[PDB]
């Protein structure tokens, strides 16, 4: 089935964004004065609490790199958030056809 | 950036005693300070890690505490071992930060210096120089006064002093007085005396050798 | 094992340049970032820049003057910090520390002294100090050498390869006309001297010297 082929793919991809998402966002906040975000375990967990939308603030990327890493992890998120939704959708559709005789 | 501030800069504490270095920083850093030891002429070593966290090959005597502002690193029963400067460093803001160090001394029992006088060597005679070299060692407290004395009369010229910090054996000083001279004066000269004054002893210690 | 070696130490004319290094060794991650710290004599730890091998990436103190240049060689694991236009005050110990990214500082390398100044790089010379005929001495004797006349900064004075280090002072060089002196104390037990070999070990890693000087009675 595509839509969980997609899913998967997804899914897969999102811990991708999330682990170098939490590379680059330390690379791109060290360097600027005041910066929070610039350790690897702590910047994994803000790069969760982004994808996820959520957003605590305990931690916040400073810099315009860091701030468009930001991004990417976001729309990465609720893209595959989105696409298992999507999912379900289908699923519970093709399900409900079958349970009505069409 | 983030200010550490070590106080005071240096921390006096008998054998066998807890003792606590402060480490406040300029704003909150939650946990993200680490604690280190430099000896003297050594690198620095990590003690503490994230305030509290041990760290393997460490001695269990050493802890610490804090969060946000102060922070606190202990000594449970200070050992010799410990005498060395302290320094602090956060990893919360960008850029890392240090301490201004915190020097930790230890108040030991006294003790009299062990006084040894060297006559220059047949290697540097032949050089065409001569230094009488005489060590003051283990001794406490670090305060002491050494006399250099040429046949009976008192010399100062040609004398070079150099004091060591505290010892992290056995917590006590040592010193050395090199009176450097060139050959020829060393010829015509035959008794050299070292002279330790110390508040262990009202009669001065002495060290003499003669050129026979 | 050492994780990271630097050199002994590094002589500089007023406004040359000098690049350090530092191998490195053990584990090595993509996370990792090298550190360079200077401390002055009698100051303490301060924090020059960073840098990370695997990306290339460098940032430097932008509260001191910008006196480095941090690179790196993936293929010999070794970071390099170039010093431009050195003064009296550039004159310190650099050390380089691995950062597993984690914040603190795990292993730190022996630190480069590196000394600013005009004048010659000069060898040590090692002269044996034993006691006179006259001297009396208990169940412990003191014996010495003399490192005398050498340049720059520093010196390592060991006993017996190290394998004698109970009982041992080194105290801090004096200056003399561009010359540092110092001497080396070393007590053992009276019945062990000279039944058993005394020999100090003095390196002077600016001019690549090291020499042995056995400690034997005076005549
Ligand atoms: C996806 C967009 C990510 C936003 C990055 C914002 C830059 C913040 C920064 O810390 O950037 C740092 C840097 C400052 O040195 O900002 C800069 O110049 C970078 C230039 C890009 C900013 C766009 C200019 C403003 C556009 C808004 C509308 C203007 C017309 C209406
Ligand atoms: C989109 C990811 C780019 C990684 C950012 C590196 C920026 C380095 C800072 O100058
Ligand atoms: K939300
Ligand atoms: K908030
Ligand atoms: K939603």
């Amino acid at each position: 089935a595509l839509h969980w082929r997609a899913a998967g793919a997804a899914t897969v991809l999102l811990v991708i964004v999330l682990l170098a998402g939490s590379y680059l966002a330390v690379l791109a906040e060290r360097g600027a004065p005041g910066a929070q975000l610039i350790t690897y375990p702590r910047a994994l967990w803000w790069a969760c609490e982004t994808a996820t939308t959520v957003x605590y603030g305990d931690l916040c990327p400073v810099t315009l790199w860091g701030r468009l890493v930001a991004v990417v992890v976001m729309v990465a998120g609720i893209t595959s958030f989105g696409l298992v939704t999507a999912a379900l959708a289908t699923w519970f559709v093709g399900r409900e056809q079958e349970r009505r005789g069409h | 950036d983030i200010l550490l501030t070590q106080s005071p800069a240096i921390l006096s504490v008998s054998p066998g005693e807890r003792v606590s270095f402060s480490c406040r920083a300029s704003q909150s850093i939650g946990t993200d300070i680490h604690w280190y030891q430099q000896r003297t002429n050594g690198s620095p070593r990590l003690l503490i890690k994230y305030a509290s966290e041990s760290i393997s090959g460490i001695p269990s005597r050493f802890s610490g505490s804090g969060s946000g502002t102060d922070f606190t690193l202990s000594i449970n029963s200070v050992e010799s071992e410990d005498i060395a400067n302290y320094y602090c460093q956060q990893s919360n803001r960008w850029p890392f930060t240090f301490g201004s160090g915190t020097k930790l001394e230890i108040k030991r029992a006294d003790a009299a210096p062990t006084v040894s006088i060297f006559p220059p060597s047949s290697e540097q005679l032949t050089s065409g120089g001569a230094s009488v070299v005489c060590f003051l060692n283990n001794f406490y407290p670090k305060d002491i006064n050494v006399k250099w004395k040429i046949d009976g009369s008192e010399r100062q010229n040609g004398v070079l002093n150099s004091w060591t910090d505290q010892d992290s054996k056995d917590s006590t000083y040592s010193m050395s007085s090199t009176l450097t001279l060139t050959k020829d004066e060393y010829e015509r000269h035959n008794s050299y005396t070292c002279e330790a004054t110390h508040k262990t002893s009202t009669s001065p210690i002495v060290k003499s050798f003669n050129r026979n | 094992q050492v994780q990271l070696q630097q050199p002994g130490a590094e002589l500089v004319k007023p406004g040359a340049s000098v690049k350090l290094s530092c191998k490195a060794s053990g584990y090595t991650f993509t996370s990792d970032w090298i550190h360079w710290v200077k401390q002055r004599p009698g100051h303490g730890l301060e924090w020059i820049g960073e840098i990370i091998p695997s990306y290339g990436r460098a940032n430097y103190n932008e509260k001191i003057q910008k006196k480095a240049t941090l690179t790196a060689d993936k293929s010999s694991s070794t970071a390099f910090m170039q010093l431009s236009s050195l003064t009296s005050e550039d004159s310190a110990v650099y050390y380089c520390a691995r950062e597993r990214g984690d914040g603190y500082f795990a292993v730190w390398g022996a630190g480069t002294t590196v000394t600013v100044s005009s004048a010659k790089t000069t060898p040590p010379s090692v002269y044996p100090l034993a006691p006179g005929s006259a001297a009396q001495t208990n169940s412990m004797v003191t014996l010495g050498c003399l490192v005398k006349g050498y340049f720059p900064e520093p010196v390592t004075v060991t006993w017996n390869s190290g394998s004698l280090s109970s009982g041992v002072h080194t105290f801090p060089a004096v200056l003399q006309s561009d010359l540092y002196t110092l001497s080396s104390s070393v007590t053992v037990p009276s019945s062990s001297w000279p039944s058993e070999t005394v020999t100090c070990n003095v390196a002077h890693p600016a001019s690549s010297t090291k020499v042995d000087k056995k400690i034997v009675p005076r005549d």
